[PDB]
RNA sequence: GGGGCUGAUUCUGGAUUCGACGGGAUUUGCGAAACCCAAGGUGCAUGCCGAGGGGCGGUUGGCCUCGUAAAAAGCCGCAAAAAAUAGUCGC
RNA sequence: AAGGCGGCCCCCUGGACGAAGACUGACGCUCAGGUGCGAAAGCGUGGGGAGCAAACAGGAUUAGAUACCCUGGUAGUCCACGCCGUAAACGAUGUCGACUUGGAGGUUGUGCCCUUGAGGCGUGGCUUCCGGAGCUAACGCGUUAAGUCGACCGCCUGGGGA
């Protein structure tokens, strides 16, 4: 039930920060495909989007850090 | 009309109650579209009296995607004060898997015939 | 050419120099006979973490088609311009036209 | 002295010893007490009872600044991750945040060799 | 794992919530895993042995339950 | 530039999402805190006091009981979909 | 291709695979000698040097302990140039190619069909597990063969001595 195959999105943007906040977790980590259910290709493009947002400080590296 | 294809590969059903939801008329222009879902229609019954979970509101989205009715809505079911004590005692211990069997009408609402799939 | 995508953050006290950055980088791109497709000022935004002891930042997005020499000139002027803290230049295959997902 | 209101707790539970340190909000450590000083040495101080009586010694140490609020930052693995803040509940200052500040490197410096 | 307290929530409940949250977010597991340097061959070999036992139990429960035993 | 198609139920029509979850209301029939009412059933007794209890914590301002000093009742989380503990031996 | 490769971005760049077409028309395969790449440790020159850490010192346990365990700690690890050419360099399985019952998944395309919702019907490539006839000394390998074959190359002839 991968939402990327359920909404047909071709290339995952890295600025839909709410839809990336769905796939980061309470500490700032990345929830794996065993918990979401994403196909692995969109999981890797998701991980690249999370890394670009984390470098751009849209998302946090860790929920603790300051 | 609709049908789910998650457990459509999977098992059959032991119990039938005429437990339809009272789905509101904020979604008539997506009801008469054709894009079917009764997806992930697992219902859990509790002190909230048969909350269904996560009803995907038909992403045709003619209402400019802000609020059609809900992104995902929880809703209850139309059964007796005795049938929702029987099914209450049946459901409220184990986290069961129930599902709708169709999506049709009796000229007023979208009728759901529920059932547990062991 | 290519389709470079430049998104960069500016120091919040230098937020009124930023339209000058828009004009100067637009002119330094268009002078090389190279197009420029979309351009947004997101405004100030609170950060997830303090970048260089600083908690608000001014986001600017643009999507450029330009040759690689003037893109790298833009990159070294980003590195030697003090007002910009971070700046990402990502090479995309296709040039965009539409609106960003954050502005809506 | 300066009888401040809020404090922060620091529980550095490690694999052998468990240290409790009430600091202020700003960073100055007001008082502290250790499970190794609280009446043990060697084998005993890697048990959470030692951590809870360390927190009791620390409650003695700062039952005079007027501490009426206290957020707890636990750190590290080991015995006194839970029973230390159980003892701080027994001491009775109010707890708002229970945060975990364990230093997790993102594959940084090489850890030492594996003990045979 | 910064966890607040909420009003009308006793501290045994708040500490249980912090406990389960830190446990599933993986602080204890990761400090025990990053204490000593598990050499890269032992990393790959422990991963292969874990995958073998994972697949072996998840196949062998059917391969043992396909009959009667009582 | 007019006409037909979406005011969903061939309209002289009565819930019919049988009964949802919460209603403002009425005859019926049965609890004493639903009740006028006994000494109508029944006597060392009564209303209001105070205080304590399942490996651990929480919960009934109350389930149970007691009177110049400390005891027995009803319910939840405490991992079972991959998981928690040990120096000394040479021939 | 093998060694190997793990945050993100740019520049240069090789290879694979898929689709409909088009094209050259045996241009193919293997390869002694020959060459190139070849983990780690090691060496040379010059930098760096936080962690870790052979050598070394101290503490213990011990009968002794030149070891495990503890406290330190220099080479080295690292960067650029080179040199060495070795590993249980492992799938202990040379390359290429053909044919031979199936199932379970993963991965990456792609055709069609109403993608009528997160489907369904096929074809490719790559990849892990179970297993059939066959084979095998047995274990087991089993359409990625250790099956049935073909082409070319390498290598072995008892254990030590080596
Ligand atoms: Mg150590
Ligand atoms: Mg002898
Ligand atoms: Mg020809
Ligand atoms: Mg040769
Ligand atoms: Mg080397
Ligand atoms: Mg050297
Ligand atoms: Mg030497
Ligand atoms: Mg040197
Ligand atoms: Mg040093
Ligand atoms: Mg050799
Ligand atoms: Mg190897
Ligand atoms: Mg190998
Ligand atoms: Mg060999
Ligand atoms: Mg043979
Ligand atoms: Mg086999
Ligand atoms: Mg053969
Ligand atoms: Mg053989």
């Amino acid at each position: 039930f991968c939402r990327f195959t359920a909404e047909g999105v071709q290339e995952i943007d890295y600025k839909d920060i709410a839809t990336l906040k769905n796939y980061i977790t309470e500490s700032g980590k990345i929830v794996p495909s065993r918990i979401t259910g994403t196909r692995a290709k969109y999981q890797r493009q998701l991980a690249r989007a999370i890394k670009r947002a984390r470098y751009l400080s849209l998302l946090p590296y860790t929920d603790r850090h300051q | 009309i609709a049908l789910n294809k998650r457990a459509r590969h999977e098992y059959f059903i032991e119990e039938e109650f005429e437990a339809g939801l009272a789905l509101q008329g904020w979604e008539v222009k997506s009801l008469r579209a054709g894009k079917a879902n009764i997806s992930d229609s697992y219902v859990l019954l509790r002190d909230g009296e048969a909350f269904l979970f996560g009803a995907n509101i038909t992403p045709m989205a003619v209402a400019s995607t802000h609020v059609v009715c809900d992104p995902t809505r929880t809703r209850k079911l139309l059964l007796n004060q005795r049938e929702l004590d029987s099914l209450y005692g049946r459901v409220n211990r184990e986290g069961y898997t129930v599902v709708a069997l169709s999506l049709y009408w009796k000229n007023a609402w979208c009728k759901v015939k529920i059932g547990v799939a062991k | 050419m290519r389709h470079y995508e430049i998104v960069f953050m500016v120091h919040p006290d230098q937020s009124e120099q930023v339209p000058g950055m828009i004009e100067r980088y637009t002119a330094a791109i268009t002078g090389a006979e190279g197009k420029i497709h979309r351009l947004e000022d997101w405004g100030r935004r609170q950060l997830a973490y303090p970048i260089n002891k600083l908690h608000k930042a001014h986001y600017v997005l643009m999507n450029v088609e330009a040759p690689q020499e003037v893109i790298d000139e833009l990159e070294t002027t980003f590195r030697f311009n003090d007002a910009v803290i971070r700046s990402m230049v990502m090479r995309t295959k296709h040039a965009v036209t539409e609106a960003s997902p954050m502005v809506k | 002295r300066k009888q401040v209101s809020d404090g922060v707790a620091h529980i550095h539970a490690s694999f052998n010893n468990t240290i409790v340190t009430i600091t202020d909000r700003q960073g100055n450590a007001l008082g502290w007490a250790t499970a190794g000083g609280s009446g043990f040495r060697g084998s005993r101080k890697s048990t959470p009872f030692a951590a809870q009586v360390a927190a009791e010694r620390c409650a003695d140490a700062v039952k005079e600044y007027g501490i009426k609020n206290l957020e707890v930052m636990v750190k590290g693995p080991g015995p006194g991750r839970e029973s230390t803040i159980r003892a701080l509940n027994a001491a009775g200052f109010r707890i708002t945040n229970i945060t975990d500040v364990t230093p997790i490197p993102h594959n940084g410096c090489r850890p030492p060799k594996k003990r045979r | 794992p910064v966890i607040k307290v909420r009003e009308n929530e006793p501290f045994d409940v708040a500490l249980r919530r912090f406990k389960r949250s830190c446990e599933k977010a993986g602080v204890l597991a990761e400090v025990r895993r990053r204490e000593f340097y598990e050499k890269p061959t032992t990393e790959r070999k422990r991963a292969k042995a874990s995958a073998v036992k994972r697949h072996a139990k998840k196949l062998a429960r059917e391969n043992a339950r396909r009959t009667r035993l009582y």
